[PDB]
């Protein structure tokens, strides 16, 4: 089996910059190398085949070069919509094999998040549970820390955080932090607070709601 | 041009056999080209499994040859993959594709989870602002989907009409069930006036839920 090794495992670049992705074969594969782009929630799309042939419909900014065991995919001027995982594959020898991929992320200006907090729905309370959600929207960079306070006391148990992939237009991230409690626990306290610390602000961004009105 | 669509069980128990179907439209599988099956593991690494050519000849990866079978039905224009004695390691997204040395056409892919656990439908709860939001301009609504197994779940807004400003965080596994949240930001002069609903589908359990987001009062 021929092993395909993709160099940059991960990479971040700004819109308009030229980027080069590398793919090496453990042994000769001639020019039988193809490159694929896989955007979030989509199947792979063929970009280049035969090492340097651009597939029909592919934008001119994508070009390929190489032979034998060293291949490269070049993006002349990266676009925000180029955010994706890129894979090379060889079809010179059997079985066909693919490299492990290179993830291309976009760099952009720092942006402070917008915060929203949501009390549990009456529907959930009926089942005996209560999830309080804090949503941080459209920010950059990805790194952010969320702290939960109940009636002024920090709560670290029962918290679940998750991020969205980077937006294909604005290159910003979004993330939700979910605090889950039982109905009894939720009803014995009044103030629920979400505190977010991001590099854009020295002081944390706080969002809270009082059960005796929401 | 050609269109491929995979179909099959989203959940199979270990030791059982896995059968997937690929339905091809706008191209006869007897005309030309090789018809392949390729899978992508959770880690995103890809593996070519094999193909059946337009002439009926099959070719398999070495590593699966003893447990795999690819067949076709020329009258229905479909080709199939059968993988015997599956283990948890066979959990992956399975794709059918057309190609020889390159693959220009891929199906959408079907996720197969190999597990002994049983299917569990979603509970969908609305996410409505605590009203204490005097920001006017923009309003963020949402749907919390929790306690389901296995993946995946599909979440759409307004039948799919509302596609801008939609943010769906990745699923998270806790104990043995998944949870996910989808949020949408709309112009403040659109929600209080127009209805916003989230459509949630969980294939594995053949569940389709509809949730209206009612104003806070």
């Amino acid at each position: 089996d021929i092993v395909m090794t993709q160099s940059p495992k991960s990479m971040g670049m700004s819109v308009g910059e030229a980027v080069t992705l590398n793919c090496k074969a453990s042994e000769n594969v001639g020019t039988y190398v193809s490159w694929y782009q896989q955007k979030p929630g989509q199947s792979p799309v063929l970009l280049i085949y035969g090492a340097s042939n651009r597939y029909t419909g592919v934008p001119d900014r994508f070009t390929g070069s190489g032979s034998a065991t060293d291949f490269t995919l070049t993006i002349s001027s990266v676009q925000a919509d180029d955010d994706a995982d890129y894979y090379c594959g060889q079809s010179y020898s059997s079985p066909l094999t693919f490299g492990g991929g290179t993830k291309l992320e976009l760099k952009r200006a720092d942006a402070a998040p917008t915060s929203s907090i949501f009390p549990p729905s009456s529907e959930q309370l009926s089942s005996g549970g209560a999830s309080v959600v804090c949503f941080l929207n459209s920010f950059y960079p990805k790194s952010i820390a969320v702290k939960w306070k109940v009636d002024g006391s920090k709560r670290a148990n029962g918290t679940a955080n998750s991020w969205t992939d980077q937006d294909s237009a604005s290159s910003t991230y979004s993330m939700s932090s979910t605090l889950t409690l039982t109905k009894d626990k939720y009803e014995r306290h009044n103030s629920y607070t979400c505190e977010a610390t991001h590099k854009t602000s020295s002081s944390p961004v706080v969002k809270s709601f009082n059960r005796n009105e929401c | 041009q050609v269109t491929l669509s995979q179909s099959g069980p989203g959940l199979v128990k270990p030791s059982q056999s896995l059968s997937l179907t690929c339905t091809v439209t706008s191209y006869s599988i007897t005309s030309d080209y090789a018809w392949n099956w390729i899978r992508q593991f959770a880690g995103q690494s890809l593996e070519w499994m094999g193909y059946i050519s337009y002439s009926g000849s099959t070719s398999y990866n070495p590593s699966l040859k003893s447990r795999i079978s690819i067949t076709r039905d020329t009258s229905k224009n479909q080709f199939f993959l059968q993988l015997n004695s599956v283990t948890t390691d066979d959990t992956a997204t399975y794709y059918c594709a057309r190609g020889g040395t390159g693959f220009p056409y891929w199906g959408t892919g079907t996720n197969v989870t190999v597990s002994a656990a049983s299917t569990t439908a979603p509970s969908v709860f609305p996410l409505v602002p605590g009203s204490a939001t005097a920001a006017a301009s923009a309003v963020t609504l949402g749907c919390l989907v929790k306690g389901y197994f296995p993946e995946p779940v599909t979440v759409a807004w307004n039948e799919g009409a509302l596609s801008s400003g939609v943010l769906t965080v990745s699923a998270v596994l806790q104990s043995g069930l998944y949870t996910l949240s989808s949020n949408t930001t709309v112009a403040s002069g659109t929600w209080p006036s127009a209805s916003v609903t989230c459509l949630v589908a969980h294939p594995k359990s053949s569940t389709a839920a509809d949730k209206k987001i009612e104003p806070k009062d």
